[PDB]
């Protein structure tokens, strides 16, 4: 343990739909809260307070209506900088409630984050937080050493990006990453959508919020859709009721199913791309046959959006139906794989090696933001 | 030039149905500080909904404060104050303190929130505001505990010259002729009562006080226009039938205006 | 002064409160324990990758 | 390595349910044991009532790779932890487990056998094989385990409530056959 | 200054509470505590002398919502004098407002007011049974790295008017002579072996004769005759102890000649007992006074 204090390190993992946070070697984030920054639209104040300039987090999204909202990272990358550093704010000096001064910190960025974005968070540590020291690691291959391996293929599906990641050695493959610009926001669009078909309304900035609630409860992935769509017609087998917060109920039948079908048939929501199956098996054609054999054996599933029942079941299957028939299929989903990134940088964190590698304020203030790519994988 | 407003569920279904923002708007532009009540808002979308229509010709046209939602029970609703920035501008606000609710120490539902305008234009210079959307069952409790709220506010602020205003359902069903004995808002020499007990505040058939303005200290009882308190009837006004009016809201504003 | 104990025979009583009294951290420390294990399980394997990359990296 | 299961169709176990276990070792916080009716998932059984600065072998008589009864006092599925404490087990209770645990060990020392005679090469088609047969009487009776022996030892009073488990004819007869020799009382 | 009503005004306020709020204070308010108290902990005796009336009560283990009834009825310091036989941090909700409330009335009233040391006042233990995690989380180990250091430096034993003797644990069988006692250095942690340790770790049993083992793994049982041998050899009348659960809260051992308290009710939510505490008279006739959970 901190048998005498070294000082207990900060990890964050910066998702386009929530940021987490919390300190090393806790086996999960104190802190998770929506990656929304709001300035704004009108002058003003809260009873028995000053004007603030932006809100951030809950704060930002409970008081929605008179800000404009934005995003600081989409699909994974962080476009908007003025936006990203009142995020980081926020998360020392609100949930964590501790002088970054004090700690290093850990980040994560998403795979293929281009080599300027790498630098610019980095030096934003070392210059507007005065950091001891920092570190940053790709977010999919944290979530397979959380599993406990090295060499993997890690399906990453959160809010605003999916991804298909080869590891190998514990070093994520360049090339042979393929994203994907689906995800579990897109997905809520598409239960809403499908859900009026029945005459359910969701206008109100409340009701958007019981579509995410209802997609992370009754939805699961059927492991032959056509059957369980002929199931679903010709029987109420299949149908769950979910209760509004006003108390009027609602019925989802082939919804449930329909909603994370569209990860294997993304032309449902008029992508036309391959689903997630076919990803997957592309990429593991990108890689070398040598070591595919491993790829196959160690599917490891990440992030949010993986969290669905059947999930899994159905990767065996279609994954099975594409590789030649003699492999060891085997996909992995974790049960705690909603923060599998996390988790992977508290264990990396928390290691007795692991405090050898960070760039220190020293360091950089030596050599520029430049050194994050001497000291990322 | 002060007015207060109750607008019956104000939120974002009411905003939406543009005919009636549209006239909510021609209302809310007649005054410098006004303030509305029963906001059933969860994310300030229909407060911003408002403010965008307001601001829309200059970007302060008004501006705003917005209490916290209130209430005992889950039903939590907000207060809203607007205020043009050229006549006048907020100081400071405050929401009155009554403790912890499930120890049952709490004395109002709508913990009214009070608030110091400077006037740079008025007689009176500086003067507070003092909100209040009564329960109607707590009435009588809720009105003569006002009467602490002003000494809060001598002691906060060593201000007299305090306007207090709002929905105090003060009237007819919930607070009887007699029951104003005990009040002592109404009793004291302190205040003033501008919104006499025969203004009909309400756009239904009732006859109903229900809103009030009540004034203490010296400047600001004598930067009354006199004989200017009164309730603003938005259907006479505007020449609407009686539906689209309790479409917009069954209490009609009420006003008083200064020097 | 030789004084010596004595005993009232009868005892007063109050009631205790009803107020619950578990406390969770008994229970956060093993978390904090099994997930140090699952640290020193893992540390073996993981920290080969660290130094390849950190011997990787320093030609640089 | 051989095939091991469930002995149940849930893979947790629920609170307050009165489980099996193997001792494995003994940590500072208290000793790690194995579910055995579980598929041998990791739970530990918390250091309770009177404190210790350190855990003598013999302390409430856990030792080591004795099977012992607990109650489950928490479950993180989230986690994959299991917190069991020996404290509040009756002395009736631990018999009614001892029971229910021999009856169940006894039904799946059958069902692994019989995946030997054929000569299943995957526990997902030994679960498959648990699927169809003993949890089906265990959804019947509505009881864990209890179901399936029970149903099991009707087999030697009369085979043919055995066909309505959706069974290839080699499953039936090597059961039929499995069965005699486990459970013909002697 | 340490401003140390506003301390114990805020851990107060809470008394009627429903449900168990949490009292909020800072690192430098409760570092505050701790470096002014363990000044006068070092200053008074390792063994206390003192002198009636006072009232003594056993272990409390975080339980705070229970430690203010047990002020709210026997009375707030100084209007009682108070002598506490340790076992204040663990498995309670509230270690830190329990904690904290002792070592700031120990500030106010220095004379009045007295802490022993129990045996989850040391760092080895408070690690494990939960201590050291209500810190991690509410302030940090650094903070806890303090608080052992206020630990090891409390007093072990009392005698009041040199005829009852207060210790945590009990006896041991190296405890010959008082000398031993005050030959002892402070600060200290607290060994696994020996007359510290034992003090703070043994049991009585009233199965065994001479010094029996313990199943807690450390130091001594202790039979019936083996108190009324040290009893005489130091012209006592009465050990009063803790450590140990009891249904009464109140358990008399060896022929009503030692006693047992257990102030905690309703320990940890795990037991049905009573907790209880021994209001000795001027006149050193003691009395008992119990807090009773419901049935
Ligand atoms: N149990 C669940 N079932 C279905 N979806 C879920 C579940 N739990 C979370 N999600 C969804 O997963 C998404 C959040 O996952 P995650 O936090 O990994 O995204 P992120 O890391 O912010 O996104 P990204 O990795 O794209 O930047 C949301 O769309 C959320 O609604
Ligand atoms: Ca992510
Ligand atoms: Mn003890």
């Amino acid at each position: 343990m901190c048998d005498e204090d070294e000082t207990t390190a900060l990890v964050c993992d910066n998702g386009s739909g929530l940021v987490k946070a919390g300190f090393a070697g806790d086996d999960a984030p104190r802190a998770v809260f929506p990656s929304i920054v709001g300035r704004p639209r009108h002058q003003g104040v809260m009873v028995g307070m000053g004007q603030k300039d932006s809100y951030v987090g809950d704060e930002a999204q409970s008081k929605r209506g008179i800000l404009t909202l934005k995003y600081p990272i989409e699909h994974g990358i962080i476009t908007n900088w003025d936006d990203m550093e009142k995020i980081w704010h926020h998360t020392f000096y609100n949930e964590l409630r501790v002088a970054p001064e004090e700690h290093p910190t850990l980040l994560t960025e998403a795979p293929l984050n281009p080599k300027a974005n790498r630098e610019k968070m980095t030096q934003i540590m070392f210059e507007t937080f005065n950091v001891p020291a920092m570190y940053v690691a790709i977010q999919a291959v944290l979530s397979l050493y959380a599993s406990g391996r090295t060499t993997g293929i890690v399906l990453d599906s959160g809010d605003g990006v999916t991804h298909n990641v080869p590891i190998y050695e514990g070093y994520a493959l360049p090339h042979a990453i393929m994203r994907l610009d689906l995800a579990g926001r897109d997905l809520t669009d598409y239960l809403m959508k499908i859900l009026t078909e029945r005459g359910y309304s969701f206008v109100t900035t409340a009701e958007r919020e019981i579509v995410r609630d209802i997609k992370e409860k009754l939805c699961y992935v059927a492991l032959d859709f056509e059957n369980e769509m002929a199931t679903a017609a010709s029987s109420s087998s299949l149908e769950k009721s979910y209760e509004l917060p006003d108390g009027q109920v609602i019925t989802i039948g082939n919804e449930r199913f329909r909603c994370p079908e569209t990860l294997f048939q993304p032309s449902f929501i008029g992508m036309e791309s391959a689903g997630i199956h076919e990803t997957t098996y592309n990429s593991i054609m990108k890689c070398d046959i040598d070591i595919r054999k491993d790829l196959y054996a160690n599917n490891v599933m990440s992030g949010g959006t993986t969290m669905y029942p059947g999930i899994a079941d159905r990767m065996q299957k279609e994954i099975t139906a594409l590789a030649p028939s003699t492999m060891k299929i085997k996909i992995i989903a974790p049960p705690e794989r909603k923060y599998s990134v996390w988790i992977g940088g508290s264990i990396l964190a928390s290691l007795s090696t692991f405090q050898q590698m960070w760039i220190t304020k020293q360091e950089y203030d030596e050599a520029g933001p430049s050194i994050v790519h001497r000291k990322c994988f | 030039k002060i007015a207060a407003f109750n607008i019956r569920t104000f939120g974002e279904t009411k905003m939406s149905n543009a005919t009636l923002a549209s006239y909510i708007v021609r209302i809310v532009r007649r005054y410098d500080i006004v303030l509305i009540q029963e906001v059933r808002d969860s994310h300030l979308v229909a407060v911003g909904k408002l403010l965008d229509y307001l601001n829309q010709d200059d970007p302060n046209t008004y501006h705003y404060v917005v209490s916290e939602p209130l209430g005992r029970n889950s039903y939590k609703e907000r207060y809203l104050f607007l205020f043009r920035p050229n006549k006048v501008s907020v100081l400071d606000t405050y929401q009155y303190d009554d403790g912890c609710e499930s120890c049952g120490n709490d004395s109002f539902s709508r913990e009214p929130a009070v608030v110091k305008f400077s006037s740079h234009s008025t007689k009176v210079k500086e003067f507070a505001i003092v909100a209040l959307h009564s329960a109607p069952s707590d009435a009588v409790a809720e009105i003569n505990s006002l009467y602490d709220v002003y000494l809060d506010v001598q002691q906060k602020w060593h201000l007299n010259d305090v306007m207090l205003m709002g929905d105090f359902n003060a009237d007819c069903s919930y607070v009887t002729s007699s029951q104003w004995s005990s009040i002592r808002l109404r009793t004291s020499s302190t205040f003033q009562w501008l919104i006499p007990d025969s203004a009909d505040t309400t756009a239904t058939s009732t006859n109903c006080a229900y809103d009030r303005i009540v004034v203490a200290g010296s400047l600001l009882q004598s930067s009354v226009v006199p004989g200017s308190a009164a309730p603003f009837d938005f259907q006479a006004a505007y020449g609407l039938s009686n539906e689209m009016a309790l479409a917009i809201s069954d209490h009609y504003p009420v006003e008083v205006t200064l020097t | 002064d030789v004084k010596h104990v004595r005993f009232a025979a009868a005892v007063e009583v109050w009631e205790a409160d009803d107020i619950e009294r578990k406390g969770p951290w008994e229970q956060a420390a093993v978390d904090r324990f099994r997930f140090q294990r699952r640290i020193a399980s893992v540390e073996e394997l993981l920290s080969a990758v660290l130094l390849r990359q950190k011997k990787l990296l320093e030609q640089q | 390595p051989g095939l091991s299961c469930r002995f149940y169709q849930h893979k947790f176990p629920e609170v307050e349910d009165v489980v099996m276990v193997n001792v494995r070792s003994i940590a500072e916080m208290g000793a790690y044991v194995s579910l055995l009716e579980y598929n041998n998932i990791e739970g530990m059984i918390l250091l309770s009532e009177l404190s210790r600065r350190r855990i003598r072998s013999i302390n409430k008589l856990i030792r080591i790779g004795r099977n012992e009864c607990v109650v489950v006092i928490r479950v993180d599925k989230e986690k994959g932890y299991i917190d069991l404490s020996k404290r509040r087990v009756s002395p009736e209770e631990a018999i009614k487990c001892e029971d229910k645990f021999t009856k169940s060990k006894t039904v799946y020392s059958i069902l692994r056998h019989v995946a030997e005679v054929l000569e299943y090469t995957k526990d997902e088609q030994l679960e498959s094989l648990f699927q169809r047969t003993a949890w089906v009487f265990d959804d019947k009776y509505k009881r864990p385990g209890y179901g399936a022996y029970d149903a099991f030892k009707h087999a030697v009073s009369d085979p043919s409530i055995l066909d309505s488990l959706d069974l290839n004819e080699d499953e039936r007869e090597v059961l039929i056959n499995n069965i005699n020799r486990r459970l013909t009382p002697q | 200054k340490l401003n140390l009503d506003s301390i114990i005004g805020r851990l107060l306020e809470v008394q009627g509470s429903r449900p168990g709020k949490n009292v909020q204070l800072t690192e430098n308010e409760i570092r505050g505590l701790c470096l002014k108290s363990r000044e006068i902990f070092l200053s008074q005796p390792i063994l206390l002398e003192l002198e009636a009336p006072l009232k003594i009560c056993g272990a409390i283990h975080g339980q705070y919502y229970d430690l203010l009834r047990l002020f709210e009825y026997g009375g707030f310091p100084p209007e009682s004098n108070y002598l506490f036989l340790g076992d204040y941090v663990d498995r309670g909700k509230q270690s830190l407002e329990t904690i904290c409330l002792l070592l700031a009335y120990k500030i106010k009233y220095p004379e009045n007011f007295f802490l022993l040391r129990g045996n989850h006042e040391c760092a080895s233990i408070n690690r494990i049974y939960g201590f050291y995690d209500e810190c991690k989380r509410r302030y940090n180990i650094k903070l806890w790295k303090t608080f052992t250091d206020c630990f090891n430096c409390l007093p072990i034993a009392a005698i009041v008017d040199e005829k009852i003797f207060c210790c945590h644990g009990g006896l041991s069988p190296d405890l010959q002579s008082m000398e031993q006692i005050r030959r002892i250095m402070r600060p200290t942690d607290v060994p696994d072996q020996g007359l510290l340790c034992d003090l703070l770790w043994s049991d009585p049993d009233k199965d065994v004769q001479g010094w029996g083992e313990n199943d807690r793994g450390v130091s001594f049982t202790f039979g019936a005759e083996v108190v009324a041998k040290f009893l005489h050899k130091h012209d006592l009348d009465l050990i009063c102890r803790a450590h140990q659960v009891v249904e009464d809260g109140y358990e008399f051992f060896a022929k009503r000649q030692l006693v047992t308290l257990f102030s905690a009710p309703n320990y940890c939510g795990e037991f049905d007992n009573a907790g209880a505490m021994m209001s000795v008279d001027e006149t050193l006739m003691c009395s008992f006074q119990i807090l009773k959970p419901a049935d």
